[PDB]
């Protein structure tokens, strides 16, 4: 998930937005 | 806005700022 | 409460968290 | 020590506290 | 003083309290 | 420059002092 893919590759703000709630 | 590569605590620290008073939610995989 | 991976810093942060007013030493190997 | 078993390896908060003043 | 590993938001940090109020300047590689 | 040296190496705070304003 987002938590991994953060840390193993990279992600956008975006992305995290996706998290918010 | 940049890409990011962000582990642990950075993470949070993150969703912090991305959402502000919206509040986030931390998942990480089990 | 769950199990920590604590590198540098983020080592400190934790005692400062579980410890409190009580303070705490932060004690390298040398 | 505390500093090295924390990041090679995993440490609780109950161990933590062992340096608690 | 000691001599320091920093990456990532950590580096930024070392910068603030090295300079204070004079301000800095993070400037990575590209 | 002293970002990557900093993370690849390590630097001293006085080199961090270079690039205060
Ligand atoms: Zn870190």
């Amino acid at each position: 998930g987002i938590v991994e893919q953060c840390c193993t590759s990279i992600c956008s703000l975006y992305q995290l937005e996706n998290y918010c709630n | 806005f940049v890409n990011q590569h962000l582990c642990g605590s950075h993470l949070v620290e993150a969703l912090y700022l991305v959402c502000g008073e919206r509040g986030f939610f931390y998942t990480p995989k089990t």
